[PDB]
């Protein structure tokens, strides 16, 4: 009301507004899963249009040859943290020959996101990103908030409708994490999984967006007829 | 850019500008011009190092005539001697100076006199009666410590210069290809196509 | 952050008015008025002290009459402290000039850059404007004797005979009214003295409210003088010319 | 006073055939008369096909495939997984190197592999940026002696046919991999011969549509 | 007052909503992607009978094969350009070869958001980039201030936006030729715009990959104006 | 480097070689030293081979994006001066290049800039440049006339490339041959001096110094 | 632009079957001066590398420093630091690499030869050198200073190839590099008898080996030399 | 320094420090543009509130940018001298740099953008400034009339106006300048200025300014008698 001018001001009861109304925006961005077994990661994310002339918007960013993100909400505000975490992964490589662990990867724009809130004239980030990768401790999954909450998962979802997903992986849990060494299953649960956050659409070729990554698999993107299969 | 000479008589001011511009053991040019119009009464020759030269000329150009048409009218010969002189001063204290030699030669309009400055590339400026740099005034200035009078005419002094050019061609080692001459005076700058 | 308290000093009104200049212009029309006229023979400088204090020392002071170089001067109009901030960039912009073309600054361009760095503070840099009207008199030997008038707003204009300050408007009629192109200086010196005397919001006009001057060609042969008048010789100009 | 360069040795080596292209290097590592490693390997696959060696200072030579490489995955990231072109590589290289124009790169640069109509490619640098494409270049230590050769067996230089009164020159034609191979191992068995710095192994990078192929054989060790 | 980067508390940024407001003020712009090229048609809209109507730039080349029309405050487009004309010329220089029509208008994006307190506020103009290159053919992509651009097979910006874009979704096909999309262009300006249509009034122009970008004449859009009337009268 | 380019009744030829040396070590004899800025304006390249390379193309691209902003082709003129201002930035840093800017506009018609690393700019008839220009010099000078035909205008250039790659030893390789008219640029052709040499020798009847 | 001050001459080197060795003597010259005697120019990282160093001793320090604080960072917010992420041979020397070359780069190096030798996470041998100039190599035995000139020889007798180190044991190798040594103490007017010696084994892991003298060496037969070519007595 | 967006956007969609910036220019003295088939004429208001001026000295409202380009505007007077100014500068620049002095278009176009940039700058306000820029190309004959505003849009006019109580001069314009033939000599061009001016200004005195341009550097600005004929001529054809 009288708290939510800047992101410096705090409310009454302890609460940043300009954080909240930044959350605010992933909740109206197009649902987006993540989920991982032992040996995979797979993102699946359902891109959005203007109308049917327009093309849809890409969810998806790969990062490193062994991680990328899905996003929700300001696009071009996953521009710039993907740009971000692709420079970090970068400079792991180019100085110490080290693939950047998916943790550090967090905490790395975990700690970009926060300076965002605490500075003058600044505004936080918008979107929310699910980061997945396979680095020296197998497969993760990673689910970052502007608020600059980053958490560790094994299957999550974010955007409109995200908790019929996010029910359905909290029931699927024992299932999908068990899925190792083979990719269009794990892949298959999370179409399902997206499947459950669905209203009046449905899944069709130009509209589901598919990433996998995994412990023989580079980080890899399928979009257009190469995600017909699994429809 | 080797020769320029300057001579200042009764009603005007005369420049003389050598036309050779050489580079190693090739004359690249025999027609080049070393001289650039400030204002419509004012002219300034220049010489020295190769790139500097015309840069610095054509700096000093764009500000004078900046000035002019800010203010709507035309700085003295003395204003603008005194513009150049401060540029060079600033110059040789830089990282790189400018290293040019000019004469400015100009017709002041209120006071109804022509005018020659000597600036040398260190900000060192004179008014003379006449001018050269280089190599060329350890002939001319002697030459004209003899044969120059202060009430002479545009054509006196123009046969004046030619008895510089003369004595430079027989003694110089080497080949200025001649001089284009230009005449300043209350009509303003003009160029004498036959010399 | 700060944005909660800044005035926002360089911004428009809906009505196209910068709110600093007018309220700046509000502030100047309540000082000391002071007056300029242009003769063919020289410029006469006249400006009222704010109301005098008997125990003020009058001869070693300077409110209103300001000297820039020897061929210029200004009378002030506003806050004597903003007012001295510029002439003393004035008086350095004079010597630059100088010491560039060996030449005396013309007094347009004197004028121009001092008006030009009030503008800036109506357009930039969130800073209030200078509180400070100018009455410029001057000589060169372009255009010979000169008025001008520069305002916070940074616009400038040339005049024949000026007031800034208080009572600018029935001044102005004071001075339209008895003004004549072919005026010589001891006219207009007269003519100064006879506005303000009516103008004054004093009781009567006395030499220790007031600062006056003139620039002459009085000096021997072609060249100008600036004469900042002294106690006792305004006591006697206002005498022979019949005020008190 | 600290010199900031020192030199490597070695030589390198790039021919281009019809629908192939081979980088060659010796993998001697030299410093003055001392031999710091037999097997030292600078000629890299940079991907999309592109195939490099940067011969001379071998700490100049490493940063620069190292900043190559780079360039090469950001012209992914920046423009849609889009190929590199050989002819954009070697524009890119020559501003890498232009830009230390004033502190340059030490180092003779040769790139290899397809041109977008699928024909072999070679372009060779200077230390400082000025490249040009080629059907044969030699660079390095052993350069002045492996050239000539080059000029001779691959563009057949001052080789004119018999009986025609050295009037009609010998025709120019590609060549197959296994002949271009045989020049490379007879260009660096007889540099090893004659040059110090050059021997120990030879390793060439073979570029064709398929991919990248190596091939490894041993060079004298004296 | 209140901060420049500030977001609603429905998760909008106040100042980028409101230049699009500003931007549905704007003279209307359409394209239309075919395979055999884009076309870009826009509305003048002169203020006065006076101003002289071929002065009015509002369709402009970035590259010889990459084409820009715009619609708002159009001002503001200028540096736009000005950026995307050098990050063309300058990716050709970095990589002997024509830059790709999507990463020019992600060039000309990554300007949109740089405000704050950089600039000092949004753009109030939204872009039509259109254009082709050999890997994803002939393309058109809407360049908005919020930093978001979108691929469309057409496209309308401006004051009759909505009209004209509901027009142009019954009117696409796949199979659209250059000359049927030219003359959709010119169908949709004149049943969106106030004045009547002519040649004066409203301003074509193409992409081909065999000639490159190209602004039509006025004679030339005339003829097309004429064929248009001509084949509505026909049924 | 041997380059010359003169003006005459016809338009421009610009003629150059096409070696490229480190030293006394011929480091190529393929080097391209003409840049097609457009379809009116070439440039020419001696010194440093990377510093004209670089700077060249670079030209070229502040040339386009003048015609973008301006409407316009640029002026020979206005080109050349970009490049004189650029190198004379880098004045004292070491830059070697020597470089002619031949083109044609409708304002300045055939126009010719000679322009070096040390900042000269110089507007002219006739250049050539290189450390082969002398030899370049003397023949050119000694057989040219302002009514050369088009076809004697581009043989005098090509046999003064000739004498410079015979006689300076740092110039050679092959002749590369343009022709600039009002329609713009005509490229004629690569001529290797290694037959070129011999073809003239016998056709004219020069080289008489050499054993034939 | 520096000069060396206080310096350390060879470090030595070589691959063997299951790991890596190095040895370096504890001296710190002041030029011709012997003047220090207890330095320490082998520093572990971790359970899986040493870092041997020669050259300037205040560089030296400096390195051990920064390496001393590459395992404090890793361990920041790292679960793992024990184990899967933890610090290898080839991120420590990728590092020093880095550093090297740029030191070198701004006209300003650490006036030293580096030895990164080590043992990976999957047990791969890691041997590699990096100096001033950011010059890097590797090689199945590596030396600097005159360990360079008479090391690498008597090494390379064991280990010629790639071949020969699943055939080279932990004694050959060992008996080696203590006869480098000898050999170093004989001719190097910079070295010292005294000196440490460190293997890095995939099975056994990191056996530290200090306070090592040279020893079994060849005198005698000076007694017998007389003069410098006639003298008798 | 000083950072505040001064000029942002509203609700509604509109600049408010941009069109307050247009309030400052209609409450300006009026200054009209027409050009002719060989020339350009810059007609400008000048307010007779102000007795005991000095015109000598004053600042004319007409200046010239170069020797073949003027620059007329309506607004803060304070205000177009930063503007003018900088068109100044540029056009020696250009003169240095291209060899060739610039066109009425370029420089035009500087000057828009310099205002434009101004409207998304922090901690500026817009330029309460609208310019007419007239002239002649380098080696043209063809008028050359083009007008800025604030927020940095600019076109050209076959004639046009600004200022106060320029939508009654516009009216005028609209109806008597023909596009298929304007004024064919300099006297018809002047005349239909004035006679534009004497719809507004008042008394055909000292309060109007007009300044010719034809090609090739051709400006001179008129006298007061010389101006006085027409307002004199004018007012005779008038009553009928
Ligand atoms: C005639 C041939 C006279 O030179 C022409 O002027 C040609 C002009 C064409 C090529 C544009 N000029 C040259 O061939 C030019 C001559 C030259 C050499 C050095 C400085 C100035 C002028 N040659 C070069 O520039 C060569 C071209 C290479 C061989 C393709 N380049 C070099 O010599 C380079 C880079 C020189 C350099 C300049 C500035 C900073 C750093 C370096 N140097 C080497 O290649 C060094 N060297 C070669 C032999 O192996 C050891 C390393
Ligand atoms: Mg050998």
């Amino acid at each position: 009301n009288n708290y939510d001018g800047d992101t410096v001001t705090f409310s009454p009861t302890g609460r940043l507004f300009q954080v909240e109304y930044a959350l605010e925006a992933i909740k109206q961005g197009s649902v987006t899963v993540g989920l991982r077994s032992n040996t995979h990661a797979v993102l699946v994310a359902l891109k959005r249009n203007a109308d049917e002339l327009s093309s849809y918007q890409k969810k998806i960013i790969k990062c490193d040859e062994h991680m990328g993100l899905s996003l929700a909400g300001l696009a071009p505000d996953a521009r710039v943290l993907s740009n971000y975490l692709r420079q970090q992964c970068n400079y792991s490589s180019l100085v110490f020959n080290r693939k950047l662990a998916v943790e550090r990867a967090g905490h790395l724009l975990c700690d970009k996101a926060q300076k965002n809130t605490q500075s003058y004239g600044g505004r936080p980030y918008g979107v929310g990103l699910l980061i997945i990768g396979y680095d020296k401790s197998g497969a993760h999954l990673l689910e970052f908030q502007p608020s600059g909450n980053v958490t560790e998962l094994y299957g999550t979802a974010i955007g409109a409708r995200s908790q019929g997903a996010k029910t359905y992986l909290e029931r699927t849990l024992d299932t999908f994490i068990k899925i190792d060494g083979n990719p269009d299953e794990l892949i298959k649960a999370g179409v399902e999984a997206i499947s459950q956050s669905l209203r009046d659409e449905s899944l069709t070729v130009d509209n589901l967006s598919i990433a996998i990554v995994g412990k023989d698999t580079p980080f890899t993107i399928y979009d257009g007829e190469a995600v017909a299969k699994y429809i | 850019m080797d020769i320029i000479l300057g001579i200042r008589v009764q009603d005007s001011v005369i420049l003389a500008s050598s036309k050779a511009v050489t580079r190693g053991i090739s004359v690249l040019k025999d027609s080049d011009d070393k001289t650039r119009q400030l204002s419509p009464h004012t002219l300034m020759s220049f010489a020295g190092e190769a790139g500097d030269t015309v840069q610095f000329a054509e700096y000093i150009q764009a500000n004078i005539q900046l000035y002019s048409i800010r203010e709507d009218y035309e700085l003295s010969p003395q204003a603008v001697s005194s513009f150049v002189r401060q540029e060079l001063a600033k110059s040789i204290r830089s990282r790189r100076p400018y290293q040019v030699n000019v004469l400015i030669g100009g017709y002041d309009k209120k006071k109804n006199k022509p005018e020659l400055y000597q600036i040398d590339y260190l900000g060192t400026k004179v008014e003379l009666p006449y001018g050269a740099h280089g190599y060329s005034g350890f002939y001319t200035f002697s030459l004209l410590d003899h044969h120059y009078r202060p009430d002479m005419t545009t054509e006196e002094g123009l046969d004046l210069l030619k008895l510089c050019v003369q004595e430079l061609e027989k003694r110089m080692p080497m080949d200025f290809k001649g001089v284009i001459v230009k005449i300043v005076d209350k009509d303003g700058i003009r160029q004498v196509d036959d010399f | 952050g700060s944005r909660r308290y800044d005035s926002r000093t360089t911004i428009f009104s809906p009505e196209g008015r910068l709110y600093q200049v007018e309220y700046a212009l509000e502030s100047i029309s309540h000082a000391g008025t002071a007056i300029g006229i242009m003769a063919s023979d020289g410029i006469v400088l006249a400006a009222e002290r704010k109301v005098t204090s008997t125990l003020l020392e009058q001869d070693t002071s300077t409110e209103k009459l300001y000297k820039l170089n020897d061929k210029i001067a200004v009378a002030v109009a506003g806050l004597t402290a903003d007012a001295e901030i510029l002439i003393n960039t004035a008086r350095i912009h004079a010597q630059n000039y100088l010491k560039t073309y060996n030449e005396d600054i013309p007094v347009e361009i004197l004028v121009r850059r001092l008006s030009d760095i009030k503008q800036g503070y109506t357009q930039h840099g969130g800073l209030r404007p200078f509180g400070v009207s100018f009455i410029y008199a001057g000589y060169d030997d372009r255009y010979g004797y000169q008025l001008y008038t520069s305002n916070p707003s940074g616009n400038y204009t040339g005049w024949k005979a000026i007031s800034v300050g208080a009572n600018t408007s029935a001044a102005q009629t004071l001075l339209q009214m008895d003004y004549k192109d072919d005026m010589k200086v001891d006219d207009a010196i007269e003519l100064a003295l006879k506005t303000l005397s009516k103008t004054t919001d004093s009781s009567a006009l006395t030499y220790d409210r007031l600062e006056f001057a003139t620039i002459r060609k009085g000096a021997n042969d072609g060249e100008v003088y600036q004469k900042i008048f002294k106690p006792q010789e305004i006591k006697d100009i206002l005498v022979k010319t019949g005020i008190t | 006073q600290f010199n900031p360069y020192g030199d490597n040795g070695g030589t390198i080596l790039g021919i281009a055939g019809e629908d192939f292209a081979v980088l060659a290097g010796d993998t001697r590592n030299i410093t003055d008369y001392s031999i710091n490693s037999r097997y030292e390997p600078k000629v890299f696959d940079c991907g999309d096909n592109i195939v490099m060696s940067a011969n001379g200072f071998a700490a100049d030579g490493d940063a620069l495939v190292k900043r190559f490489k780079n360039s090469v995955k950001w012209y992914h990231f920046d423009h849609n997984d889009k190929k590199l072109s050989i002819n954009s590589a070697a524009r890119n290289i020559q501003h890498l190197l232009y830009g230390k124009r004033f502190f340059p790169y030490y180092v003779h640069t040769i790139i290899a592999g397809l041109d977008e109509d699928g024909k072999g490619a070679v372009y060779s640098f200077d230390p400082v940026g000025s490249y040009e494409r080629e059907q044969c270049r030699a660079g390095g230590a052993a350069a002045s002696l492996i050239m000539p050769f080059l000029d001779n067996q691959v563009n057949f230089k001052n080789q004119y046919e018999p009986g025609t009164n050295g009037k009609v020159k010998k025709p120019l034609k590609y060549l197959s991999v296994e002949e271009v191979i045989k020049l490379v191992r007879d260009s660096f068995t007889s540099a090893t011969e004659r040059h110090i710095q050059v021997g120990d192994g030879l390793e060439i990078l073979i570029v064709t549509k398929d991919g990248v192929r190596k091939e490894f054989y041993e060079l004298k060790r004296d | 007052d209140r901060g420049v980067s500030t977001f609603s508390p429905e998760g909008r940024l106040f100042q980028v909503e409101y230049s699009l407001e500003a931007i549905k003020l704007g003279s209307t712009a359409i394209g239309i992607a075919t395979k055999e090229g884009v076309v870009l048609g826009v509305e003048k809209r002169a203020t006065s009978p006076l101003l002289e109507s071929d002065s009015i730039e509002k369709i402009v080349e970035i590259d010889r094969h990459i084409g820009c029309a715009m619609s708002g405050l159009t001002a503001d487009a200028r540096s736009m350009i000005e950026h995307a004309r050098t990050a063309a010329v300058t990716h050709n220089l970095y990589y002997d070869e024509d830059i790709n029509v999507e990463s020019l208008t992600q060039s000309v994006c990554d300007l949109a958001l740089r405000f704050g307190e950089l600039m000092s506020r949004p753009f109030g103009v939204a872009l039509l980039i259109a254009g082709h290159d050999a890997d994803d053919g002939y393309q058109l992509f809407h360049a908005e201030p919020s930093g978001t651009f979108y691929r469309y097979n057409a496209k309308a910006i401006g004051s009759g936006s909505e009209g004209a874009q509901a027009e142009l979704l019954n009117e696409w096909h796949s199979s659209l030729t250059l000359k049927e999309a030219e003359l959709l262009v010119l169908k949709i300006l004149k049943q969106v715009m106030e004045e009547k249509l002519d040649e004066n009034n409203a301003q074509l122009s193409c992409i081909t990959k065999q000639d490159g970008f190209k602004i039509y004449d006025n004679e030339k859009t005339a003829e097309l104006i004429k064929e248009l009337k001509e084949k509505e009268a026909a049924e | 480097t041997t380059t010359l380019a003169f003006r005459f009744q016809g338009g421009i030829i610009v003629a150059v070689d096409s070696r490229a040396t480190a030293g006394n070590w011929v480091a190529s004899q393929t080097v391209k030293k003409v840049i097609e800025i457009n379809p009116f304006l070439l440039g020419t390249m001696a010194g440093g081979a990377a510093d004209c390379q670089f700077w060249e193309t670079w030209l070229g691209s502040q040339c386009r994006l003048h015609e973008l902003r301006e409407k316009e082709r640029i002026s020979v003129a206005a080109a050349s001066k970009i490049l004189s201002n650029l190198v004379y930035q880098y004045k004292g840093a070491g830059l070697s290049m020597g470089t002619m800017i031949c083109g044609y506009t409708r304002k300045e018609g055939p126009t010719i800039y000679y322009v070096d690393s040390d900042g000269t700019r110089l507007k002219g008839d006739i250049f050539c440049v290189g450390s082969g220009q002398t030899f370049a010099y003397g023949v050119l000078d000694s057989n040219y006339k302002w009514d050369l035909s088009v076809e004697d205008a581009l043989y005098l250039g090509k046999r003064s490339i000739l004498a410079a790659a015979h006689r300076n030893a740092y110039s050679g390789g092959s002749v590369n041959l343009y022709h600039v008219t009002e329609d713009g640029w005509i490229y004629h052709g690569n001529h290797d001096v290694g037959e070129l040499f011999w073809k003239v020798k016998e056709e004219e009847g020069s080289f008489n110094n050499v054993i034939g | 632009t520096q000069q060396p001050i206080v310096t350390g001459t060879s470090v030595i080197s070589m691959k063997y079957d299951n790991g890596v060795i190095i040895a370096a003597d504890n001296l710190g010259s002041y030029g011709s001066l012997l003047r220090f005697n207890g330095v320490e120019r082998l520093i572990p990282v971790g359970d899986n590398t040493v870092v041997g160093i020669s050259g300037d001793i205040s560089d030296m320090q400096h390195i051990e420093r920064l390496l001393k604080d590459l395992v404090t960072e890793n361990a920041y917010d790292n679960p793992l630091a024990d184990a899967e992420e933890a610090l290898e041979p080839s991120y420590i020397f990728e590092y020093l690499a880095t550093v090297m070359y740029q030191r070198r780069s701004k006209m300003n190096p650490l006036w030293n030869a580096i030895i990164v030798a080590g043992v990976q996470s999957n047990g791969d041998q890691f041997l590699r050198y990096v100096n001033l100039l950011g010059v890097t190599y590797s090689s199945p035995t590596l030396a600097t200073g005159f360990g360079a000139h008479m090391a690498n020889p008597l090494l390379r007798k064991v280990v010629d190839r790639e071949s020969d180190i699943p055939k080279t044991t932990v004694q050959v190798a060992e008996e080696a590099i203590v006869n480098a040594m000898r050999v170093l103490y004989y001719r190097d007017a910079r070295s010292s008898r005294n000196f440490s010696l460190a293997i890095i084994d995939k099975n056994t892991g990191l056996t530290f080996k200090k306070n090592l003298q040279v020893e079994n060496m060849k005198w005698d037969f000076a007694k017998d030399i007389k003069g410098y070519g006639t003298q008798k007595i | 320094g000083y950072d505040r967006a001064l000029s942002i956007f509203s609700p509604d969609g509109h600049i408010f420090q941009v069109e307050y910036a247009l309030e400052a220019v209609k409450r300006g003295t009026c200054a009209v543009g027409v050009k002719g088939k060989n020339c350009v004429v810059l007609g400008c208001e000048r307010r007779s509130t102000l007795k005991l001026q000095d015109t000598r000295i004053t600042p004319s409202k007409v200046s010239k940018i170069d020797s073949h380009v003027v620059l007329s505007f309506s607004g803060l007077n304070a205000d177009s001298r930063i503007l003018i100014e900088k068109a100044r500068v540029e056009a020696q620049s250009h003169r240095l740099t291209l060899e060739d002095p610039v066109t009425v278009e370029y420089l035009t176009r500087y000057v828009a953008g310099v205002q434009q940039r101004y409207t998304q700058s922090g901690g500026v306000r817009p330029f309460g400034v609208s310019t007419l820029i007239a002239g002649f190309d380098p080696r043209d004959d063809e008028p050359k009339l083009y007008q800025t505003e604030p927020s940095g849009i600019y076109s050209s006019w076959s004639a046009q106006t600004i200022g106060r109580n320029s939508k009654t001069v516009r009216e005028f314009l609209e109806k008597n300048y023909d596009r298929k033939e304007p004024p064919a000599t300099v006297e018809e061009c002047v005349k239909l200025t004035v006679r534009s001016l004497l719809e507004v200004v008042q008394t055909g005195a000292k309060n109007i300014e007009i300044t010719v341009v034809k090609p090739d550097s051709d400006i001179v600005a008129l006298s007061s008698e010389e101006i006085n004929q027409y307002v004199t001529q004018i007012e005779q054809e008038k009553q009928e």
